[PDB]
């Protein structure tokens, strides 16, 4: 399998300190089961959202279901089946900061991710159950999809 | 009370040893008076290190050239041996201080056994001695690093 | 969302809800109420205690609005099998509730041999006729 | 150990065993004095149980109550010291040391006898002079009562100064007969504040 | 960076293939905020600067003259003090 | 026998084992084994120690030499409190009383002071287990004494007395006004809301009577300050709420509301969903988003110094809160008949203006005062005029703006009194303002900029009083002046001038509460003066 984190989201806020670039958007999203807040940069000229939206956010190690791995490289041709097949807006990126309400004492109720798609930055902010699979320095896929509902 | 509760790597709490040192680790150093004690010498001689400092730096200029960026490097070891800083480590304090003991002796600036000699070469490398002791400290190595 | 048996349905409920010094809620319900336990509770709502009681059917308002309308017959089922227990508290909290999973609002209705209400009322609506 | 309780009523070891010899049933006369005679408190009695309870004897608290009450009445002496009309209490610190000078004979009262005869600047010159006549008392007395002693007793001052004198004699002998024969350190050689 | 609809790259992750080696550095880019760093979105720049390079490559930030220039600290600077002098070279000549 | 005897022997060698409780058994054990008691009584000779007597010797010393026996007796009964919790053991105890099967009237001495029947509660509580503790608990109970036994978490569980207790507690609350309601609320909201049945059950009852036109706002505002009291503690139930209302018909507005309650923060989505359907053709219960926490919220966002709003939906933002403060609606049998929306254009442009002047912190008080036609044409809406001295608040509880204001009788305190005339239910806000801004202590400016900041807030409270708003303000001075946090030259100007400004005849309560003002030394030794218009005499004279 390889889903780090699943999830339902809606689009609580867009850029609110205004739009410092053109295609790329801030999000604030806010949970439907576990209540945790998430910050996006997302590519909007090619996938436009706006305010109200939900999405489907499915955090994964890998894109293929049998979990083999795979290097990292970009090969278009490979016929093996993906979950990419069924989400609308895929990136590829690395987490590189993990922060938490850690005491000296005991240890942390709320976790921090950060993850970097190559410039496209997201903060993932929640309770610390829900966030495991996240280690730091670790290649993750972002996999969203649009809800209808 | 902050240069106190950052630099003396207190061996009371014993959740907090729990939390940044393996369990194997946690009862050597909370049983062993010795270590205690090379623990307090070493607070004691950081302690004088910042009296000198103190001295030599008035206005409170604590930005200094110095051969070797000790934080990078840190980084750098870091990031090569994927250290995952959130799970308790293997690194007994006693061997970061015997560690920093025996690397003082291999910076040598002047060469000789004459206690001249031997003034001379620990006048010559004093400030980066005390910058050395004040980054690899017992508690930064388990607290911060 | 293992099938778990009335007696063990029984102690899962009276662990995890089990905490008198927490007589709020805690937001955890919203977590704590699926389909399987919702379906096994037809035979251990026998066992559970008063405070189990008033903690779930207090917890059952804390939900989603899609869990709701997913969700709808095992609550409505739920909601049936808590108005016979012997506490009047369940009986009129499910009886208001029971009106939740199909608009929404809870259900108004009060002075139905409710002794304590119905003082409570009289009084306080002659004392605001006084002070109106 | 016990001497000097038996002026104030509070009947000590002595007459216990004179009366528990020719008692046939110790344990009533016992349990009376204990609680009558005693702490006429019924929160104490109430208490008892629950020590006999624990294991730990009614003896242990009762010693503690007694130390404490003992320490709570030297502290709240020493702060009526410097509270109050000054004449005023001063006569009731004489009061107390009259009263204190029977028990002033067994040592787990002895402290507050002491305590209060050093807060009193001018103890009654009869029992100055009682003092004076045994050792222990004499030693245990503070400064205070030893400076309102001295004032009239020519031979026991002259006697109390001479070891001093003999200590600087010695002293004073060594250094003039010292191996030290150095330019810098002389008999002379100290400052006089020094 | 990005895989649907459309695979598209981005600049930053081009340049990480520039920057030799591992090569770890922090800079502030010539537009910093200085409120930004006290409250919230420390780590996460709403303009993009705080530039950060880990294991060689550039995670976030835009790059400048206070990172990429003659200044005690930059990204050649540590690259000459880390790696040889040859791999700045080369640095130096894929970059241009 | 011999090693009874022996043992005997030695427990009587110890230091006063007379007084052992076991002494009794001890000695019997003795008498059993035939040991001759003589050894005991000259051993016991040299082992005595009056530990109970000449303590009670040295208490009556300290009561002589003049310490109170009450505080004797205290700090014995404390010890023995102490003594007896390091020195229990419960088991036994079961061993005795079941040896025993009596009531011990030892054990009602033993209760009859406060300090050992809390005593007896930490017991009960750290050992359950033990049948004496629930023996004594139900003895207390018995006796009279149940109501010192645990009863805040007892109340909840009980159904019909805490709904007396209720009954009776919000009857007195509608008896003696909103003095008395400030002294009730604090216990009756507390047992409300430490159960959360209880706090369910008592909002569905105060929103079942609030169904009533007629007097429903009484019993609507209880209901609020619970509610309010409730989320203070860290319980959420604006959801719960938002149900018990008529929300059903309008989802949408259910869910986002209960999203920005729960979050506590104000979101461009929820709000521009709002906008969308209450500016549409079929609005929903405008009741429903009047409640005092979103509006303070909504305040926060658009008047507190530091708060950034989105421009671009800014405009949306002033429509729902225009719509939420000044379109009226008619309700007859809660059915909805006709809106009146006059006061949504001007009302709207106002809010504007005046939110445009609040959070540009960079322009000087100087401009908002050149633009005093048009604040002081827009401080006359109740809403606006509220969420002005909302904004002073912000801005002025900064400490370092007094350093920043340079006006001895600034235009702050101006607006102040504007608020103070134009609305009389904003008096209280106005009141609590003026008291933080007073009870402000400053240890970084001069005396005397505080001397004049304060005798200009001493006219701005004169004011509160010559509108009417007489009773909390005479009654803060009171305090002030029995708690000498106010300089004497203060108070003298102070009540100088209230004396100069009102006239004869007075209430009831203005008498009684000004009389012992100037019963007050610190008053009658400096306003009386010779002169033919002696407030102070004229005030005596009168009464």
């Amino acid at each position: 399998a390889g889903i780090l984190f699943e999830d339902i989201f809606d689009v609580k806020d867009i850029d609110p300190e205004g739009k410092k670039f053109d295609r790329v958007s801030r999000l604030h999203c806010e949970s439907e089961s576990f209540k945790m807040d998430l910050i996006l940069d997302v590519n909007i000229q090619i996938y436009p959202v706006d305010l109200g939206d939900k999405f489907r956010l499915v955090i994964a190690s890998t894109l293929y279901e049998d979990g083999t791995l795979d290097d990292g490289e970009y090969n278009p041709t490979d016929d093996r089946p993906s979950r990419a097949d069924q989400f609308e807006y895929v990136m590829y990126g690395k987490v590189y900061r993990i922060e938490g309400d850690e005491t000296s004492t005991e240890a942390a109720t709320r976790l921090s991710a950060y993850v970097s798609y190559g410039g496209l930055l997201m903060r993932l902010q929640g309770d610390a159950n829900n966030l495991h699979g996240f280690e730091v320095d670790s290649r993750v896929y972002l996999l969203m999809k649009k809800l209808a509902f | 009370k902050a240069f106190e509760k950052k630099f003396r790597f207190d061996y009371t709490n014993e959740r907090a040893l729990r939390r940044t040192l393996q369990e194997d680790l946690v009862k050597d150093v909370l049983s062993n008076a010795h270590i205690q004690n090379e623990l307090e010498r070493e607070f004691e001689r950081m302690r004088e290190d910042r009296e000198v400092l103190r001295v030599i730096f008035p206005t409170g200029d604590s930005k200094v050239v110095l051969p070797c960026n000790l934080l990078r490097m840190i980084w750098n070891a870091q990031k090569i041996f994927h250290i995952n800083p959130r799970l308790p480590s293997d690194l007994h304090p006693i061997k970061v201080v015997e560690g920093v003991k025996e690397l003082s002796k291999k910076l040598v600036i002047v060469n000789g056994d004459d206690p001249l000699s031997r003034q001379a070469q620990e006048n010559a490398t004093l400030l980066f001695n005390i910058h050395l002791r004040s980054t690899l400290c017992s508690r930064r190595m388990a607290e911060e690093f | 969302m293992a099938s778990m048996r009335e007696s063990d349905t029984g102690l899962w409920l009276h662990n995890k809800l089990g905490a008198t010094d927490e007589l709020w809620a805690p937001p955890s319900i919203a977590s704590l109420l699926t389909a399987a336990v919702i379906d096994n509770i037809r035979l251990c709502f026998h066992g559970l205690s008063s405070a189990v009681k008033l903690k779930l059917l207090l917890g059952t308002l804390h939900l989603p609005r899609r869990t709701v309308d997913e969700m709808k017959g095992a609550l409505m089922e739920i909601i049936q099998l808590a108005s016979l227990d012997s506490d009047p508290w369940v009986l009129m909290v499910a009886d208001i509730l029971k009106s939740f999973p199909d608009t929404g609002s809870l259900n108004l209705e009060l002075e139905e041999q409710n002794p304590n209400v119905q003082d409570i009322l009289g009084e306080l609506r002659e004392k605001v006729g006084e002070c109106e | 150990m016990f001497a000097g309780l038996q002026d104030l009523g509070v009947a000590n070891g002595e007459d216990l065993k004179e009366t528990l010899t020719n008692c046939t049933e110790p344990l009533k006369a016992i349990e009376q004095f204990q609680t009558e005679n005693g702490v006429l408190l019924p929160s104490l009695q109430s208490a008892l149980p629950f020590l006999d309870l624990h294991g730990t004897p009614r003896l242990e608290f009762h010693q503690s109550v007694f130390d404490e009450l003992r320490d709570k009445l030297l502290e709240r002496v020493s702060a009526i010291a410097s509270e109050g009309k000054a004449e005023e209490r001063y006569k009731k610190l004489e009061d107390l040391l009259e009263k204190s000078f029977s028990l002033v004979k067994m040592p787990s009262l002895q402290p507050v006898v002491m305590c209060v005869m050093k807060h009193l600047p001018k103890v009654p010159e009869k029992k100055l002079k009682l003092v004076m006549a045994d050792k222990e008392l004499y030693r245990a007395c503070a400064v205070e009562v030893k400076r309102q002693i001295w004032q009239d007793n020519q031979a026991l001052f002259g006697d109390e100064v001479s070891p001093l004198l003999k200590q600087y004699i010695l002293e004073k002998e060594s250094a003039l007969f010292s191996t030290e024969l150095s330019v810098l350190h002389n008999f002379f050689s100290p400052s006089p504040k020094t | 960076a990005i895989l649907k609809p459309r695979p598209l790259w981005t600049g930053k992750q081009i340049f990480s293939l520039i920057i030799p080696g591992h090569i770890n550095c922090i800079r502030t880019h010539s537009t910093h905020p200085d409120d930004e760093d006290s409250g919230p979105y420390k780590h996460i720049s709403p303009g993009d600067t705080k530039v950060v390079v880990e294991n060689g490559e550039l995670i976030m930030g835009i790059l400048c003259k206070k990172s990429l220039g003659t200044s005690a600290g930059s990204l050649v600077h540590i690259s000459y003090l880390e790696m040889g002098h040859d791999i700045t070279r080369l640095f130096y000549s894929n970059i241009q | 026998d011999a090693e009874v005897q022996q043992e005997c022997l030695h427990k009587f060698s110890t230091r006063d084992y007379i007084m052992e409780p076991s002494i009794f058994n001890t000695l019997k054990r003795y008498f059993q084994a035939g040991g001759s008691p003589e050894n005991v009584i000259q051993l016991l000779s040299e082992n005595y120690t009056a530990v109970a007597q000449t303590v009670n010797l040295l208490a009556e010393w300290l009561i002589q030499t003049g310490v109170e026996p009450v505080q004797v007796q205290e700090t014995v009964e404390n010890h023995l409190k102490s003594l007896l919790i390091k020195h229990f053991d419960p088991r036994k105890a079961d061993s005795i009383f079941t040896e025993e099967g009596e009531t011990p009237a030892w054990l009602e001495q033993m209760i009859a002071h406060t300090t050992w029947r809390d005593l007896f509660y930490k017991l009960a509580e750290a050992h359950p287990d033990c049948l004496m503790l629930n023996f004594t608990v139900k003895l207390i109970s018995d006796a009279g004494y149940q109501g010192e036994i645990t009863s805040v978490s007892t109340a909840c569980q009980q159904l019909e007395v805490f709904s007396r207790v209720l009954r009776t507690s919000l009857a007195t609350i509608l008896d003696g006004g909103e003095e008395n309601l400030e002294k009730n609320l604090p216990e009756f909201a507390k047992m409300v809301c430490h159960g959360e049945h209880t706090y369910l059950f008592a909002q569905a009852m105060m929103s079942v009577l609030a169904q009533e036109e007629q007097g429903g706002s009484a019993v609507r505002r209880i209901a609020q300050e619970v509610q309010r009291f409730a989320q203070e503690k860290g319980h959420d139930a604006s959801q719960i709420t938002l149900a018990l209302g008529t929300a059903a018909s309008y989802p949408r507005a259910c869910q986002a509301l209960g999203a920005m309650l729960s979050k506590g923060a104000l979101n461009p989505a929820d709000i521009t969903v709002l906008f969308k359907m209450f500016t549409s053709m079929d609005p929903p219960p405008v009741e429903l988003i009047r409640v005092p926490a979103f509006l303070d919220l909504f305040m926060q966002s658009l008047f507190k110094p530091g708060a950034r709003i989105n421009q671009d939906h800014k405009h949306k933002y002033i429509h729902i809160l225009a719509y939420a403060a000044s379109v009226v609606e008619t309700w007859k049998k809660n059915k909805r008949v006709s809106i009146n929306k006059d006061e949504l254009k001007s009302t709207s442009k106002a809010v504007e203006t005046v939110h445009n002047l609040c959070c540009n912190e960079n322009k000087g008080a100087s401009e908002l005062v050149a633009e005093l036609s048009t604040l002081y044409q827009c401080i006359r809406f109740p809403v606006v005029a509220m969420g002005v001295l909302k904004w002073v608040d912000w801005t002025v509880s900064e400490p370092r703006y007094f350093q920043l204001q340079t006006d001895h009788t600034p235009v702050h305190l101006a607006l102040l009194d504007e608020i103070s005339t134009c609305h009389q239910l904003l008096h209280p806000q106005v009141l609590q303002l003026l008291v933080k801004l007073f009870e402000t202590e400053h240890s970084q400016l001069d005396v005397m900029e505080q001397l004049e900041l304060k005798k200009t807030l001493l006219d701005r409270m004169v004011h509160l009083l010559s509108r009417g708003y007489v009773l909390p303000v005479v009654s803060y001075i009171r305090k002030c002046l029995e708690k000498l946090d106010t300089d004497i030259s203060l108070i003298r100007y102070f009540v100088t001038e209230v004396l100069d400004v009102i006239a004869p005849p007075y209430t009831s309560d203005f008498v009684q509460l000004f009389l012992p003002i100037l019963e007050n030394d610190s008053i009658a030794g400096t306003i009386k003066t010779e002169g033919e218009h002696d407030p102070v005499t004229e005030f005596i004279a009168h009464c």
